[PDB]
RNA sequence: AAGUUUGAAAAGCACUUUGGAAAGAGAGUGAAAUAGAACCUGAAGUCGUGACAAAGACAAUGGAAGUACCUCCAUUUCAAC
RNA sequence: GAUGUGGCCUGGAGGUUAGGACGAAGCUUAUGGCGUGAGCCUAAGAUGGACCGGCCUCUAGUGCAGAUCUUGGUUGGCGUAGCAAAGAUCUAACGGAGAUAUACUCAACAUGCAACGUUGGAUACUGGAGCGGGGAAGGAUUUCGUGCCAACGGCACUCGUA
RNA sequence: UUAAUGAGAUUCCCUCUGUCCCGAGUUACUAUCUAGCGAAACGACAGUCAAGGGAACGGACUUGAAGGGCUAAGCGGGGA
RNA sequence: CACUGACAGGGAACGUGAGCUGGGUUUAGACCGUCGUGAGACAGGUUGGUUUUACCCUACUUAGCUGGAAAUUGCGAGAAAAAGAUUAUCCGUGCAAAGCGGAGGCGAGCGGUGGGUAGUACAUGGUACGCUCAUCACC
């Protein structure tokens, strides 16, 4: 169901969300940064992004965005604070933690090992342009899948 | 300046202090273009070459002819942005490096390796002085290349008139080098003389048939 | 075939980029004359503000000869510097290389904070191993060898000097880490330079030991910054007519068709200000002593009123001049509070103007807030007399 | 902070020991200089003694030359969970040249930020009296000064502040006070 | 415009678990849920991810000859051969 | 430009030979072999689920890279341009999943942000040629109550002419 | 030829002024940075120059000279 | 006409319109003269007559981050360095001289940091200095 597999499935917990209705590019950036992190470290990072003391590094979906000093810890100059993607990913991580607890695993030891964000099917709206033109106004939702493994 | 990894690995390996096979050329009274051509061909053949005393290279013609040539070269510059334009180097060793570079396929990796095998100095710096006997290029020497009635220029004088500001430094350093080397040569005259007399007496001490063998091959 | 005028701006001050440093740094020192006595060539100061003076002019042939003139001046606070090191330079065919550094046995906390971003929360280990080593016999031998190398190979000797921000007890200069600069020793033989420098070690140098009153100096400083600026302010190009579609404050033509690219000589918007400048031939009008030693700083032989160099209400945004100071004629690049370097002049000092002996008759100390009309607080007191609040204060005093 | 100064890394004891070590070093310097300057001043002559101004902490209305002002501060300890203070805020210094239609909402935000920094609280509630006072001359006529009553309380433990207006006839001579 | 063309049967996913919900993780049905509902097959193009190859700036692609490393490929040989 | 080819290829027909649930067609390929080439054939699918190959002859709507080609889908630009006329909201309480949402250390700040509807209060605007109260034309349930927030109300919603 | 009338065309004078000499300072809304939302045009392939030839003005070709990679804000020389 | 030292001549797609401006030229309205039977014409006069788009690449201007000499790799070793049991096996000086001067432990030396005390110096709160006890190192 996932593009990869945990090395040990008895010591892993999975979670995914489909047609998320967050921006795909922002969610890509937000989810990719936690890929190899401990679960608690990732949750603290998201909580601090909501407090705007740390930022999400924006790599590959950063065309003409602002520069910030908070991107330096990631080796970048460009970063943002996408609260909608962040809260969606916090919900996803809570689900992963719940799956781990049900399996009898300690969430304090789980390490995120796999994060994949994909472009879901787009929803169509329209916008009205000068000289009686109608031009598309699309929404770009995303799929997210992840699993984490006990260290 | 080696990295700490390089020094640590050499320390682990137990290898000795290494020096590649390097030819040192004394370019004093050498024709600029001919020496450049010979050196370039040897660099494409894989040789590692250090040239010293580039300030005493020669060009045929009066100094003014060649200074005007340099000034003509100097006015070539990218008008819309002189940074990234042709970079005009005034130092004589830089001039020789450029002359050799124009005689190489500089826009290939092979030509770049060849150019990076060449080290050019003005005078003879202390790290080169004691590395071994320096060489000349006979087919590129002034005394066989120029008819001596013709005027010629010394590269360092032209360079200092077109912007090189290290002429006096190199002059004073070369004077000090020659004075130190001549003191070190006048001393050790007794050692050389002792070895000469030792060979002369060895002749009277060795077996006779060996002496005759030396005689027939021109060594005794 | 057109009407002609000169280009806008000086292509020799390119690029108009932000300066690498905030401090003014001399890029060259005066030509070293071995016939003169060994002497220092530079000093770091802090710009406090400006005022104006009256003096009589000694310039025969001028229409102002033996006549009073008023000159704006700049006041720069000059607390003494501390010499902490000696560096020697040897000349090579690729330029000067430093031979080594001889550090002082003891350094100030202010000098050592310059090696830290957060000194107060650091371990504060700077120069500790150096102290423990240099104190010994192997360290004494290493210092002797470095000094002998200076004697043998050096053509240039400079001292490492730093400022004293504790003595510059300024509330708006927030920096506490000392400013550090190399000061070149000119005059004498190299051995004499080394002897002067060795005597200077761990000692304080006052600005009056480097400069004399009626001389001129060059000033190395960085200009006030303005961020991004358009071509009108940044380059002085003309504004376009009111009728211009899409904007007036710009260069109409940034290039001919060929070359089919934009040249470096065309005015563009960008950084303006915060550039380093060297500003030669600033006449020293006064080298004052600190107010705690001589409080009659602005008193002259023609104005007997006891006053300090500080204007009524203080220098705006700066405060009180508490230390030695330098009065420079005219203006210098950069804002108040900025550290600057005074360098011994590089241009020839043989003109009548540059040799003129300066005698001040009046130094304005009126308020720099709002059309100051009182030289002293006593003058204002004798204009107004008893005010209501003074009467209330005395009423409280009597009870 | 850096790793060697982190609370969770050193622990209480080592953090306290390092802190006391730095303090005792500064204190040793201060006492040595105190004794040295006192005796050097004592064995000096009247001309020089007056020449030296307030070096050995002799002049009135001066700081203590020996140490910092914050090192002389008596640290009473933990402030209680519930605490009340009255303070003037100089609003006009914060609202200078602000867009006229934004002045009153900006004043509300600046007051919240001021109190939140003072009390280490993010939940800072505006009482009706203070909002009414701030807005009582329309959006652009915010008073230059306001006297506020700050009441921190608790309900982990959650801290919040209630900020209410203190009507005053004059602002002259009012400093920050603690109210029980 | 638009085949409802899931599957042989709806057997159309009880029940647990966390989530406000949508759903997720389990468990079940089924020969097969990469057969889970406008669901057979599921291409190209584009995108994500993991592993690897490296790589200055010669726009990239391309030709010809080698070489380094790989090779879920083919074929041959393995003793009087 | 002409012509030849027991030359290649595709959908059907008359024949003749085979294959397929022990897996047909289709689809995937660092998947090899064969052919000068058009292409053919094998292997492997950790693909698929029911038809179909070879050979002779017959037959045709029989071979694509481009026509500002037709239809569908995708795509860089791009999280970019921008969402700036009509002045404007603030505060508490309540409601709400929409929070005061935390690994260890940690008193609270520096680790759950931002946003809602109602009532009260404050502030402002419309300024009677009115974002007032009623009619024609046009529209036709948009009216009302309760509920609910998938989509829609180019931001948001607990709200709505949904 | 014509008084009166004219968002008709023209010249001069008084007044007046940032039209100009010659620019400077301030405001609102933008741009700019953030949250949410999110297009289009255009798009052979791509983009550093000099000269040379060449369909007689090259990003590609010949010979030289430059060129470390990635980015934010602008800008209108070129992309005939 | 006037100032001035002088008011030289040219090129850059007759440089430069996504830089402007739009007076001229060059659509449609209209008047005149001449021409034409006429519709209409004029190389003649006259008046009125939409100036669009940059967010891409490069160039230029400023503004950030960052690898890298085998220009990312090789382990592929070159110092504008020293001068020796082959840089090992001491330090200074001197010409790459002649020589010349220092160089199991305890204790000692030399110092770095803390106590006591004593002037003094420096711009005068903060460092250095003499004597003694402590520790620390190196020898
Ligand atoms: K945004
Ligand atoms: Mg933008
Ligand atoms: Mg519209
Ligand atoms: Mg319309
Ligand atoms: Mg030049
Ligand atoms: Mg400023
Ligand atoms: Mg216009
Ligand atoms: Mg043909
Ligand atoms: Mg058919
Ligand atoms: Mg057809
Ligand atoms: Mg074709
Ligand atoms: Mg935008
Ligand atoms: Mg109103
Ligand atoms: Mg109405
Ligand atoms: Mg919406
Ligand atoms: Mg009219
Ligand atoms: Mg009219
Ligand atoms: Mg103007
Ligand atoms: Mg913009
Ligand atoms: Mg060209
Ligand atoms: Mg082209
Ligand atoms: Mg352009
Ligand atoms: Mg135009
Ligand atoms: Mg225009
Ligand atoms: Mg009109
Ligand atoms: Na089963
Ligand atoms: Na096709
Ligand atoms: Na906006
Ligand atoms: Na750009
Ligand atoms: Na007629």
């Amino acid at each position: 169901h996932y593009s990869r597999k945990p090395q040990v499935s008895s010591k892993s917990a999975k979670a995914k969300v489909s047609d998320l209705r967050c921006h795909y590019k922002n969610t890509f950036e937000t989810a990719n940064v936690i890929n190899g992190m401990p679960l608690r470290k990732a949750q603290q990072l998201y909580r601090q992004v909501l407090a705007k003391t740390r930022c999400i590094p924006f790599k590959r979906y950063n065309g003409k965005i602002g520069r910030t000093a908070q991107a330096k810890e990631w080796g970048q100059t460009k970063g943002r604070w996408p609260r909608k993607s962040v809260v969606a990913m916090m919900s996803l991580l809570k689900n992963a933690e719940a799956n781990a607890i049900e399996k009898g695993l300690d969430p304090n030891q789980m390490v995120i090992k796999h994060v994949q964000v994909d472009q879901a099917a787009r929803m169509r709206r329209r916008t009205y342009r000068a000289h009686g033109r109608i031009t598309p106004y699309m929404c770009s939702p995303c799929h997210v899948q992840l699993f984490m493994s006990e260290k | 300046f080696p990295s700490r990894k390089d020094a640590f690995r050499a320390q682990r390996k137990g290898a000795k202090k290494h020096r590649p096979e390097i030819i040192v050329i004394d370019l004093k009274d050498h024709v600029l273009g001919r020496a450049a051509a010979v050196v370039a061909k040897q660099l494409l053949l894989g040789k590692k070459i250090t040239v010293v005393r580039c300030e005493q290279l020669n060009i045929a013609g009066t100094e003014i002819r060649n200074k005007i040539k340099y000034l003509q070269y100097l006015r070539k510059r990218k008008l819309t942005n002189p940074t990234k334009g042709p970079f005009h180097h005034r130092a004589p060793s830089d001039v020789f490096v450029r002359t050799v570079r124009s005689m190489l396929p500089r826009y290939t990796k092979r030509g770049m390796k060849a150019l990076n095998s060449l080290v050019a100095y003005e005078g003879i710096p202390p790290n080169v002085v004691r590395t071994g006997g320096r060489v000349v290029i006979p087919r590129a020497q002034r005394h066989v290349c120029y008819r001596s009635e013709r005027p010629y220029t010394v590269l360092g004088n032209m360079c200092k008139h077109v912007g090189w500001k290290y002429s006096d430094v190199v002059a004073n350093l070369e004077k000090a080098r020659v004075e130190k080397a001549s003191r070190h040569h006048e001393k050790q005259a007794k050692l050389r003389d002792a070895w000469k007399s030792a060979r002369k007496e060895a002749l009277a001490k060795m077996p006779k048939h060996n002496v005759e063998v030396l005689k027939k091959f021109g060594y005794a | 075939c057109k009407f002609e005028h000169p280009r806008h701006g000086h292509l020799g001050f390119l690029p108009r980029k932000r300066s690498r440093q905030i401090r003014g740094r001399a890029r060259a020192f005066p030509k070293d004359d071995a016939t003169q006595k060994p002497h220092l060539t530079s000093f770091m100061v802090f710009k406090a503000g400006m005022t104006h003076i009256v003096r009589d002019v000694d310039r025969p042939g001028s229409k102002v000869n033996k006549k009073e003139v008023v000159e704006p001046v700049t006041i720069l606070e000059a607390p003494p510097m501390v010499i902490v090191g000696i560096v020697g330079y040897r000349q090579t065919p690729v330029g000067l290389k430093t031979i080594g550094t001889v550090w002082a046995h003891h350094t100030s906390v202010e000098f050592r904070r310059r090696y830290y971003k957060n000194w107060k929360q650091s371990a504060q280990l700077a120069f500790s191993r150096q102290k423990q080593f240099a104190n010994t016999k192997e360290g004494k031998v290493a210092e002797a060898r470095t000094l002998n190398a200076f004697a043998k190979k050096a053509s240039v000797i400079r001292v490492i000097a730093h400022t004293q921000l504790r003595k510059l007890r300024n509330h708006r200069v927030g920096v506490k880490k000392a400013h550090v600069q190399e000061i070149q020793v000119n005059g004498g033989s190299v051995a004499a330079k080394i002897a002067l420098a060795k005597s200077l070690l761990e000692k304080e140098v006052r600005v009056d030991s480097v400069f004399q009153q009626s001389e001129a100096c060059d000033v190395c400083s960085v200009t006030k910054g303005h961020g991004t600026e358009g071509v009108v302010k940044r380059w002085g190009v003309a504004c376009l007519p009111r009728k211009t579609h899409r904007g007036l404050r710009k260069v109409a033509c940034i290039g001919a068709w060929h070359p089919a690219r934009v040249m470096y000589t065309v005015a563009r918007a960008g950084q303006h200000g915060y550039h380093h400048r060297t500003q030669l031939n600033k006449k020293i009008y006064q080298i004052g002593r600190s107010v705690a030693v001589e409080p009659n700083q602005a008193t002259t032989t023609y104005d007997l009123t006891a006053k300090t160099i500080t204007p009524m209400g203080g220098f705006v945004g700066y405060g009180t001049v508490r230390n030695d100071y330098v009065m420079l004629k005219g203006s210098v690049s950069g804002p108040r509070r900025r550290v600057m370097t005074l360098r011994r002049p590089m241009a020839p000092q043989t003109s009548r103007q540059l040799k003129e002996k300066i005698v001040l008759k009046f130094i304005d100390t009126s308020s720099k807030i709002g059309h100051g009309r009182f030289q002293t607080k006593k003058e204002k007191n004798q204009w107004f007399g008893p005010l209501k609040k003074d009467r209330i204060r005395r009423e409280e005093r009597l009870r | 902070t850096r790793a060697g100064m982190k609370g969770k890394v050193l622990g209480k004891e080592k953090k306290a020991a390092i802190i006391d070590a730095r303090k005792k070093a500064a204190e040793s310097r201060k006492n040595r200089d105190d004794k040295r300057w006192k005796r050097v001043l004592a064995n000096m002559d009247e001309e020089k003694r007056k020449k030296f101004h307030g070096v050995g902490n002799t002049a009135k209305n001066s700081r203590v030359r020996g140490a910092t002002r914050a090192s002389l501060l008596k640290r009473t300890g933990r402030k209680p969970d519930a605490v009340s203070m009255e303070a003037t805020i100089h609003l006009s210094k914060l609202l200078k040249k602000k867009t006229f239609s934004k002045r009153a909402p900006l004043a509300i935000k600046r007051i919240k930020a001021f109190v939140g920094r003072l009390m280490k609280t993010k939940d800072n509630r505006i009482d009706a009296s203070l909002n009414t006072y701030i807005w009582h001359k329309g959006v652009k006529g915010v008073p230059g000064r306001v006297r506020v009553l700050i009441q921190r309380k608790s309900e982990h433990k959650h801290f919040y502040t209630v900020i209410s207006n203190v009507p005053v006839a004059s602002f002259k001579g009012l400093t920050t006070k603690t109210v029980e």
